[PDB]
RNA sequence: CGGGGAAUCAGGGUUCGAUUCCGGAGAGGGAGCCUGAGAAACGGCUACCACAUCCAAGGAAGGCAGCAGGCGCGCAAAUUA
RNA sequence: AAAGUUGCUGCAGUUAAAAAGCUCGUAGUUGGAUCU
RNA sequence: CAAGACGGACCAGAGCGAAAGCAUUUGCCAAGAAUGUUUUCAUUAAUCAAGAACGAAAGUCGGAGGUUCGAAGACGAUACCGUCGUAGUUCCGACCAUAAACGAUGCCGACCGGCGAUGCGGCGGCGUUAUUCCCAUGACCCGCCGGGCAGCUUCCGG
RNA sequence: ACGGUCGAACUUGACUAUCUAGAGGAAGUAAAAGUCGAGGUUUCCGUAGGUGAACCUGCGGAAGGAUCAUUAACGG
């Protein structure tokens, strides 16, 4: 049951039962850590880092290998963004929809989807302000949105 | 969304027993569900059950016996004294000879007779006959 | 904390309605005297107050102890 | 469905209040606009001064002419129509007699044959109709 | 004004005809509303006074 | 007027409590006092408002939501022992 | 009281009275598994 | 030749959208469901008072255009019908917020019979086709999984 | 006796609300037989117009309205 859509699908990932690191992978935890560091210094989100490590380096689950997940690894070395990934992508999508709405006035579909996107933004921002990730004065505005991107 | 996993477990057990099945699979598992099933089990209602351990919330496979008429949950968990227990008994049980109101009390999850034995009231969870 | 040497706290309780065997949230606002010895006290923390003689028209309790919020360092 | 949570007492009580206000017996008893319209004013009996005698035609399946009294109540000046049973009893009522009147029986609803009347005459000249019909008493004039 | 519009119609003459049509509709709607209100008044008066007629002054003697 | 409580009552409830017990209020309506330990007292006083009594026409006197009793009001309630 | 015709226990809402034209949305209500 | 209109047949037990609704080609813009996932976060969720956005048709204000149709209306016959025809039907910008706005049938979650059709995505496989195509790919064939639209059958129960 | 304070009340305006006497206005019934000269049957919903209603018509919507026959391929 999607939160803003009437559809409901089962597409997700099924992690295996074995949490052990397989014996064919010769990489150590530290080597994966500098791989994460160099993949983060070029400007990648933790999800992109995990996808790249899974597809080419054989790192099936980095938190099973290193013991920490990617965001905590990046926050330990200070290579973490001041705003999290999903809120950033929702804000970027809202900026794109607002730009399209400014150039195209009679798109009421775009207005509806913009209201849905910014409702997502406010829910996620409220959650992050609860957990002390964002400052308690953080506020998403229409006109000062692209300055955050 | 899925609220009250014990309600789902009891509803699935009741629906499978109505259909005359010999085994039922209930997911997810929890401590309260296993305690409730043990309370039924020591009274001879659901035989014996397996707990399947994934790294998620578990699953349970229960071997039905045909002895169950109805197992039921009470939501919300009302607060039951030791003087309101008779009123609950007449409301929920079919007779004074069989059936089980289940409480959770500070001495554990147990039934109404042993709650009256231990001189403790608690919260209502279910009934089975 | 908008008054001179006086704060307003809120007590939340759960009143029992007995026909339905249910509860309802209720609150009571309470004006209490905050002594200046309690520095760095802020909105959202738990004050323990004791009853005294009437200090004003609406103030009858007096702040005795302050415990910080659930996350405030 | 209906809310079942442990903290839902306010909604249950408010909803039962506002849905009690839809039962027309409850609203008739509690709105107070049905006692300000009641000629008896919430009383069981009322005395009145006879204005005239009227003949009320019965309804369509029963063809007859029932006979009633148009009477003005003393205590509030409201005029009503009361039912005196028969010509046996109607001749005991003259104009400008003080009659004690009751309801007819259906708590403010009309007679099963004659419409617009909710009241029946119980006493005339401070003596009952039953003791005059049965000859036990006579009425002073 | 039941004048068919012409294919060689010019400005300031089409606009006058259209303005006349809209104004005609405006006072026609206004007097329709007035007639409806007067009929509502008459209906309520008839209902109340027929209820009075069934209340008292009905009988033989 | 509030409460103890009353009617009904499978369980849950619904309705009532002017009324002999406890607490509050008032002594025709307001207001101000004196005395006293205690009253803003009314079977105490002083005004105004509304009533009402006696009179030689100048003046004087009053307060039954105490017990009886009366009038009025009413569907509705006792003996001046 | 009958009245499970006020329904917490305990009612109903296709065709009999009855579900908002649709979605978002604070308050309120409810909230997965896990620690001897 | 021009003017505005409207996109037949294909067009369906079909698809998309929150609903109202959506059908000529190509290009641009930004959304989107499902699928696949050994990605990331780690409870961030469900429902709606207040509040907000859209909302067929008709209708109202202003600009443009008026092809066809056409309320009212003028004629002719007998409320029906014919000829002519105004507003409107059309586009742009603001109001209106109503429909038999229908599944006359809240939303989220769990369980509870069968069958094979179909739309999309993924997977596995003999094989045929691009004149025995010289490996892959599109078009078919068989089977499976997931979310769908929608049927038939059943003494599940109601 | 001045002043202060509590303060019943009185007068004048406005807002109201009630009780009362009301010219006049617009009315129903009983009595006046005095006067003049229809129709719809498929059913609806939302709007707008027609003489107010009804009914008819314009545009959009619904069935809550009675599915026979041909049709897998068969041309490559």
């Amino acid at each position: 049951g999607r939160m803003h859509a009437p559809g409901k699908g089962l597409s997700q990932s099924a992690l295996p039962y074995r949490r052990s690191v397989p014996t064919w992978l010769k990489l150590t935890s530290d080597d994966v850590k500098e791989q994460i560091y160099k993949l983060a210094k070029k400007g990648l989100t933790p999800s992109q880092i995990g996808v790249i490590l899974r597809d080419s380096h054989g790192v099936a689950q980095v938190r099973f290998v290193t013991g920490n997940k990617i965001l905590r690894i990046l926050k330990s070395k200070g290579l973490a963004p001041d705003l999290p990934e999903d809120l950033y992508h929702l804000i970027k999508k809202a900026v794109a929809v607002r730009k399209h709405l400014e150039r195209n006035r009679k798109d009421k579909d775009a207005k509806f989807r913009l209201i849905l996107i910014e409702s997502r933004i406010h829910r996620l921002a409220r959650y992050y302000k609860t957990k002390r990730v964002l400052p308690p004065n953080w506020k998403y505005e229409s006109s000062t949105a692209s300055a955050l991107v | 969304v899925r609220m009250n996993v014990l309600a789902d477990a009891l509803k699935s057990i009741n629906n499978a027993e109505k259909r005359g099945k010999r085994q039922v699979l209930i997911r997810p598992c929890s401590k309260v569900i296993v305690r409730f099933l043990t309370v039924m089990m020591k009274h001879g209602y659901i035989g014996e059950f397996e707990i399947i351990d994934d790294h998620r919330a578990g699953k349970i496979v229960v071997n039905l016996t045909g002895r169950l008429n109805k197992c039921g949950v009470i939501s919300p968990r009302f607060d039951v004294q030791l003087k309101d227990l008779e009123k609950w008994q007449n409301n929920l049980l079919p007779s004074r000879q069989f059936g089980f109101i289940v409480l959770t009390t500070s001495a554990g999850i147990m039934d109404h007779e042993e709650a009256r034995r231990k001189h403790t009231g608690g919260k209502i969870l279910g009934f089975f006959f | 904390m908008k008054m001179q040497r006086t704060i307003v706290i809120r007590r939340d309780y759960l009143h029992y309605i007995r026909k339905y065997n249910r509860f309802e949230k209720r609150h009571k606002n309470m004006s209490v005297h905050l002594s200046p010895c309690f520095r760095d006290v802020q909105i959202g923390d738990i004050v323990t107050v004791g009853e005294c003689r009437p200090l004003s028209k609406t103030v009858r309790f007096n702040v005795l102890k302050v415990t910080k919020a659930a996350g405030t360092k | 469905g209906k809310c079942r949570g442990l903290r839902t007492a306010r909604k249950l009580r408010s909803h039962r209040r506002d849905q009690k206000w839809h039962d027309k017996q409850y609203k008739k008893a509690h709105l107070g606009t049905a006692l300000k319209a009641n000629p008896f004013g919430g009383a069981s009996h009322a005395k009145g001064i006879v204005l005239e005698k009227v003949g009320v035609e019965a309804k369509q399946p029963n063809s007859a002419i029932r006979k009633c009294v148009r009477v003005q109540l003393i205590k509030n000046g409201k005029k009503i129509t009361a039912f005196v049973p028969n010509d046996g009893c109607l001749n005991f009522i003259e104009e400008n007699d003080e009659v004690l009147v009751a309801g007819f029986g259906r708590k403010g609803h009309a007679v099963g044959d004659i419409p617009g009347v909710r009241f029946k005459v119980v006493k005339v000249a401070n003596v009952s109709l039953l003791a005059l019909y049965k000859g036990k008493k006579e009425r002073p004039r | 004004s039941t004048q068919p519009r012409s294919k060689n119609e010019s400005k300031e003459d089409k606009r006058a005809r259209k303005q006349a049509i809209k104004e005609e509709r405006k006072e026609r709607r206004v007097e329709k509303k007035a007639n409806k209100l007067a009929f509502k008044l008459e209906k309520r008066r008839q209902e109340k006074e027929l209820l009075n007629l069934k209340k008292n002054v009905e009988g033989l003697k």
